[PDB]
């Protein structure tokens, strides 16, 4: 038996913050 | 007010009807209701915003002209593409150093809009010096001083500045802007906490030497302690940032299982929330894919059962990471280590998974069994697991993958039957 690698993440946007933001009133 | 009446009275030669006019605009792009913003890129109205961005004279036509141009970049990738292309993000970086708060700080939200479109616009606002200015305004003394809103402002943009890949954030940037992250990971306030704990995540989500960079700074420490925070929006990118660094070299897996982050992990697999649940599972099997020392902590933590428990009732998506989990553990752990999992109640669990529909899961749960059935053979104990795995229903399971459901899983099946089970 050989150690196997590390994997690498897939990325998600579950809760991300917002990329683009509006100033409103 | 019109686009035309606006087109008008922005070129007007009065000072006073080109405020009105910009402040008209403004007021249309502020309105809640869908703004004309693409209208107002095509009256040619960003050159005039742009240039009223300097009238050091007029603050009110700054600070309106900021606030249009800063709705208009929250659009679209073109709209931000025409503010930038209307050279606005020297002009903004310009404002960074006002003597009017309310326009320094409208200046650093539209330079975040704009560095949050993507990579691209990203590394212009850094190559036109943003970075130092923006640094600065956080730098005072007492960052209460700054109003937690700006900090707030300030911190998103930072965050927006570390986000985003191919290309990754520039290093000059991120060597300028780790020291403010660390700095911002010791405030009390949860909204930039959160943002910070982002930024982080951005940064240690791609090669080990940006892991490394971030690991040393011994931030690692805090960001275990935002693990166990009871604000899940503060939990969340904190666990992930933790997951990121975890898939690098073994130095820094130890620096995080040296923070105490283990002893969290109890929480988070128990955790209501699947995502949760699912992205702490995918961090335990980045650990369990380590040195032996490192599943060896795993195990005094207890946590073996717990990806038990997560592998045999769970979703299938935390589900897979588990099966991951497990096959690194028996890929990289000792025959004692081994007979540890299987005492654990693994095996049932493990092959009651072979009934789904992912011949790359099915595979792996297939390599777990051999390096299990491996250790059995060094034990002297290998007639005793294949009784164990016939009488849990798992000899049953491995056969009925001979269907060629793939040739793949079909040979390494067959291999099994015949080498254990035939």
């Amino acid at each position: 038996r050989r150690r196997r690698r590390k994997r690498k993440r897939e990325w998600d946007d579950d809760d991300d913050p917002p990329k683009k933001r509006r100033r409103l009133d | 007010w019109s686009v035309d009446d606006i087109v008008k009275g922005i070129n007007s030669s009065n000072v006073e009807n080109q405020l009105q006019a910009t402040q008209a605009a403004r007021k249309l792009l502020s309105r809640e209701k869908q703004p004309p913003i693409d209208n107002i890129i095509r009256a040619g109205l960003i050159p005039k915003f742009v240039s009223f961005l300097g009238r050091t004279d007029c603050s009110p036509i700054q600070f309106e002209s900021a606030w249009a141009l800063t709705n208009i970049a929250s659009g679209t990738s073109e709209q931000t593409k025409a503010v930038v292309d209307g050279g606005a993000i020297p002009a903004f970086i310009s404002l960074l150093a006002s003597p009017h708060a309310h326009i320094s700080e409208q200046a650093v939200w539209a330079l975040g809009n704009i560095a949050g479109d993507g990579s691209v616009f990203r590394d212009l606002v850094i190559k036109y010096g943003a970075v130092d200015p923006l640094l600065a305004l956080l730098a005072v003394p007492d960052m209460s001083s700054l109003a937690c809103g700006y900090l707030r402002n300030l911190t998103w943009t930072l965050s927006n500045l570390c986000r985003n890949k191919n290309p990754a954030p520039p290093i000059d940037a991120v060597e300028q802007i780790l020291p403010t992250l660390v700095r911002l990971l010791h405030h009390d306030d949860p909204e930039v906490l959160a943002d910070t704990c982002w930024a982080i995540s951005y940064l240690t989500d791609g090669p080990n030497e940006r892991i490394g960079m971030v690991v040393k700074t011994g931030v690692v420490p805090q960001l275990v302690k935002l693990l166990g925070a009871s604000e899940l929006p503060i939990v969340t990118p904190a666990l992930r940032a933790i997951g990121n660094i975890v898939t690098g070299t073994d130095e820094q897996t130890q620096v995080v299982i040296d923070a105490g982050a283990l002893a969290v992990f109890p929480s988070l697999l128990t955790n209501p929330k699947t995502n949760i649940q699912k992205e702490a599972t995918w961090t335990m099997s980045n650990i369990t894919a380590g040195r032996q020392d490192q599943i060896q902590q795993v195990v005094n933590h207890g946590l073996v059962p717990f990806l038990v428990s997560v592998l045999s009732k769970a979703d299938f998506k935390t589900q897979k990471e588990a099966v991951w989990a497990v096959t690194n553990y028996t890929s990289g752990g000792t025959v004692e280590q081994i007979v540890y999992l299987v005492h654990c109640g693994i095996i049932e669990p493990l092959m009651n998974l072979l009934t789904a529909k992912d011949t790359k899961i099915i595979l792996v749960i297939l390599d777990a069994i051999s390096n299990i059935f491996q250790a059995a053979e060094k034990l002297g104990e290998t007639e005793k697991l294949s009784i164990m795995i016939e009488e849990c229903g798992g000899l049953d399971k491995i056969e009925a993958l001979q269907n060629h459901e793939n040739e793949s899983v079909y040979k390494a099946s067959l291999s099994l039957i015949e080498k254990y089970f035939s």
